[PDB]
């Protein structure tokens, strides 16, 4: 047992395995113990899977190198190809023309919207919602809420719910429960009432027909979804109104493009946003506000959308670092600077000559090492109980400046919110949201549900399981506003003339310099994204990827300090330690993507 | 009853389970709600842990020799299996106890059918398809990173009614979907034909819309729906939205150099 990072992390009590977890993307385990009132007392993260992409890399043309990347993870797609086309660009000095800029963050917007919307109704919503409680629901009753939290939404009938609810009753009485087969329903971690939960579910069934529309604009500018193509230097969906229809963007595309982003625009409104905020309320009203971990400390994100290209002071989700809790000092984060990002595998299933330090990832090394610590319970290819002490997993441990960080949308709203106290103006709309969100869980939700008013401050709720899952909901709804203009802008400039989509001055490795290096950052769906790239003629030296899940995921660095999944689940009781409800709920809200933690 | 399908995951990126769920033609929530019953799958279950790992003893013994065993990923050989670990054990033992009484097999993807990116030089896992573990069982391979989605609907639909694996060609893919090559129906390949080719990107001729294949297009070599069928309900495909093929749905895709290496002899093509 020792003191970290104010949590007192002790091994005594009761061990509990999770393996494996989930409702995540790829492979985890997760192992707890639990003290005499079934409170977590230690909590540890193992990434169960690893590929080893960076070392695929090495000796590769630069310009393919984006097409390998994008398959570390196809939820998170397209993030990882817009990383490595950017860390090339950076390491070629390639500007890229304001059309490609645009299309790219298009991309970026839609793949927020799509991975955060699916997370919380596919992957996340059955921590909060009892699907067999929404059998038990009043059709009128479930109308009636629908037309409290939700106003605008169109589908809000007693009709319909019972349409709805009836397909759920059949399904269920049908003895093939499929994905609901032994669920944890009827726990008393569940507190919403039957209503709240039959119109989760319909919004599940919603979101799950809705979804597969709204990557068609990842399908127009880059053919396919999952996986859509990139390109060093541009993009590839060349731009031709009338000389046209054989081109790959025409208007008639561009419309397109719009009427999805236009759906998208009020699935947010007046879906996702509203049963968040919801949702949120009830689970407040309960007093369940565990799960805060880092995030109450020290948050990070590499800041993204500049409102003027390759000028960062005009990022619309500005970035930095904040450390001990106080938002009114954002630190400036520089990924080119070897003394702030670095990655330690001390108990990381790796080698490095020195695991006392930390490594840059310019200078990062990948050479696997899978061995089981002493203390470990069972075999090297069956291990009942893993042996935190030593090495237990195949992510890294990414820090900054030594301190450990949570990333994610949680981390750039808090950002956000500080860059907006400060005078940042571009911060203005996530800030808004905030104290929008603040005021309908504190107020105006309890007062339409008959409930006792409250008055959390943001700095009460940000720090929360729930406040992770708030920000991922009006980070979808801003991403969803941002590319509307960006839509606007693209269009207004090609109009204006400028039809331009590919740099290619230097795509031929000929006019490379002989060797360079290169940095590519993107504010990923999960958090803070980097690729480090070293190029020597004409082939990839080095390639090194910190992704969001890494940071989040990691495991103890040298000193012994915890990441943000340990950190938010300690101290949460659990209703019975032998049905992880709890567990689930909390790492959930930092929708894991094991694939790309390990890649 | 709906037959049970339990769907494992091996080292992946799992592109092709989010590629089933794009499916317009059937809808991935009719498939699950109403053709088949999804017993296990570690991206939608509700259950978690010793309570996931206990559905599958029971579905195995209520259906046994009448489930679907669909698989997404591939086993690794190397770091005695743990470099993907499932209950604390190899995958490659999961997946060899749950293909053991399984009616038919379906490998998901390229991960599964031939090992994709993970198994591209120097392959540092030895990740290894499905059909090189599991050598006693039907297989049907519905190779692509990730294939079509309705491509992949059209087997479980295809599977559901008849009961029957549809007919293979000798790499043991389905004739209903891979028995062209993308160069076959391609909308470019008037431009091909009559010597017409983008030769840097955003020129003249690809505004155009010329033919990809001096930009390395791998469609004259590469066999799957994406000229007719296409992408995210016939919305586009790669070469329609102005990139190459890349080949993604053959055989060891990644080591065939460059995806912007112009294929040689064009006069085959
Ligand atoms: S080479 Fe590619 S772009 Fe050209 S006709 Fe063939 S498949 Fe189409
Ligand atoms: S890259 Fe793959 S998606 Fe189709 S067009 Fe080529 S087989
Ligand atoms: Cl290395
Ligand atoms: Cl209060
Ligand atoms: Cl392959
Ligand atoms: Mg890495």
């Amino acid at each position: 047992a020792y003191a970290t990072q104010g949590f007192n992390l002790d091994d005594r009590g009761r061990r509990i395995v999770v393996d494996p977890v989930t409702r995540i993307e790829g492979h985890m385990r997760c192992e707890v113990n639990v003290d005499a009132n079934n409170v977590i007392r230690n909590a540890v993260s193992t990434g169960t899977m690893w590929r080893g992409l960076e070392v695929i890399l090495k000796g590769r043309d630069p310009r393919d190198a984006w097409a390998f990347v994008e398959r570390i993870c196809g939820v998170c797609t397209g993030c990882h190809a817009l990383a490595s086309v950017r860390a090339v660009e950076n390491a070629l000095d390639i500007r890229i023309p304001k059309n490609a800029h645009l299309i790219r963050e298009i991309m970026a917007k839609t793949l927020q919207v799509h991975d955060h919307a699916v997370h919380f109704y596919h992957l996340h919503a059955l921590d909060w919602v009892d699907v067999m409680s929404a059998l038990k629901a009043d059709p009128k009753r479930t109308s009636e809420l629908q037309q409290l939290v939700s106003p605008a939404h169109p589908l809000s009938s007693a009709g319909y719910f019972r349409d709805i609810q009836n397909r759920l009753k059949r399904f269920v009485e049908s003895g093939q429960l499929g994905p609901f087969m032994n669920g944890y329903w009827g726990s008393k971690a569940y507190v919403l009432p039957p209503e709240a939960n039959l119109m989760a579910v319909t919004h599940y069934l919603e979101a799950l027909d809705l979804q597969k529309e709204w990557v068609k604009i990842h399908t127009i500018f880059g053919g396919k979804n999952p996986h859509p193509n990139y390109l060093v230097g541009g993009v590839p969906c060349a731009i031709n109104l009338d000389g046209a229809a054989s081109a790959p963007v025409n208007m008639e595309r561009l419309s397109f493009v719009k009427a999805r982003i236009d759906e998208i625009i009020e699935f947010n409104k007046n879906v996702y946003v509203p049963d968040v905020l919801a949702i949120g309320t009830l689970y407040k009203q309960a007093g369940w506000l565990y799960g805060g971990g880092l995030a109450a400390t020290n948050v990070l994100d590499y800041g993204e959308y500049p409102n003027v290209a390759y000028n960062k002071s005009t990022d619309q989700l500005p970035g930095g670092a904040i450390l001990n809790g106080n938002w009114d000092e954002v630190f400036p984060v520089d990924p080119r600077d070897s003394q702030q990002v670095q990655e330690f595998v001390s108990h990381s299933w790796y080698k490095y000559a020195d695991e006392s330090v930390g490594l840059h990832p310019w200078d990062g090394v990948t050479e696997p090492n899978y061995v089981l610590g002493a203390n470990t319970k069972g075999t090297r290819t069956r291990i009942e109980q893993i042996d935190e002490s030593a090495k237990y997993s195949w992510i890294k441990s990414p820090r900054w400046r030594g301190h450990a960080m949570e990333v994610g949308p949680l981390s750039r709203y808090i950002l956000a919110y500080a860059h907006a106290r400060s005078g940042n103006k571009y911060a203005e709309r996530p800030k808004e949201q905030l104290e929008y969100s603040a005021q309908m869980i504190n107020s105006a939700i309890p007062k339409a549900l008959g409930l006792p008013e409250t008055q959390y401050t943001l700095k009460q709720l940000l720090p929360s399981t729930i406040g992770r899952t708030l920000a991922r909901a009006l980070e979808s709804q801003y991403c969803g506003e941002m590319m509307h203009s960006d839509w606007h802008d693209l269009v207004a400039n090609i109009r204006a003339g400028d039809t331009a989509t590919a740099n290619v001055d230097k795509w031929d490795p000929a006019t490379w310099p002989l060797q360079a290096k290169g940095v590519g950052t993107v504010a990923a769906p999960r958090g803070a994204l980097g690729h480090w790239i070293r190029i020597k003629d004409g082939r990839i030296e080095n390639y090194q990827c910190v992704v969001p899940t890494t940071w989040n995921g990691s495991p103890r660095d040298y000193k012994g300090q915890i990441g943000a999944f340990e950190a938010s689940l300690m101290n949460t009781p659990m209703v019975n330690p032998e049905q992880p409800v709890e567990i689930l709920r909390t790492l959930h809200s930092f929708d894991p993507c094991l694939a790309c933690s390990t890649h | 009853p709906r037959t049970p399908v339990l769907w494992l995951h091996g080292l992946e990126c799992t592109c092709c389970s989010e590629s089933f769920i794009r499916s317009a033609h059937p809808l991935a929530k009719d498939v699950v709600l109403s053709m088949i019953s999804l017993d296990y799958d570690d991206t939608l279950m509700a259950a978690a842990g010793h309570q996931a790992e206990a559905i599958l003893e029971e579905i195995m013994t209520k259906y046994k020799g009448n489930y679907i065993l669909a698989v997404e990923g591939n086993p690794p050989l190397n770091q005695d299996g743990m470099s993907c670990i499932i209950g604390g054990r190899p995958f490659i033992e999961q997946l060899k106890y749950v293909a053991k009484d399984a009616k038919a097999i379906i490998s998901w993807g390229s991960c599964a059918s031939w090992g994709c990116v993970q198994a591209a030089k120097p392959n540092p896992t030895q990740a290894t398809p499905v059909h090189k573990v599991i050598t006693d069982k039907p297989i049907i391979k519905v190779p692509g990173c990730p294939p079509i989605a309705e491509v992949m609907t059209g087997v479980i639909t295809y599977m559901l009614t008849f009961d029957r694996i549809p007919e293979l060609d000798r790499q043991g893919r389905p004739k209903m979907f891979y028995s062209q090559r993308i160069h076959d129906k391609c909308y470019r390949r008037p431009h091909f034909d009559a010597g017409q080719f983008v030769e840097e990107w955003d020129d003249e001729s690809a505004r155009k819309g010329f033919c990809l294949y001096k930009m390395g297009c791998k469609g004259p070599t590469t066999y799957n729906a994406c000229s007719t069928t296409r992408w995210n309900e016939g919305t586009s495909f790669p070469i329609q939205s102005g990139h190459g093929c890349i080949g993604c749905s053959e055989d060891g895709f990644w080591d065939k150099g460059s995806f912007y290496d112009r294929l040689t002899g064009i006069s085959q093509f």
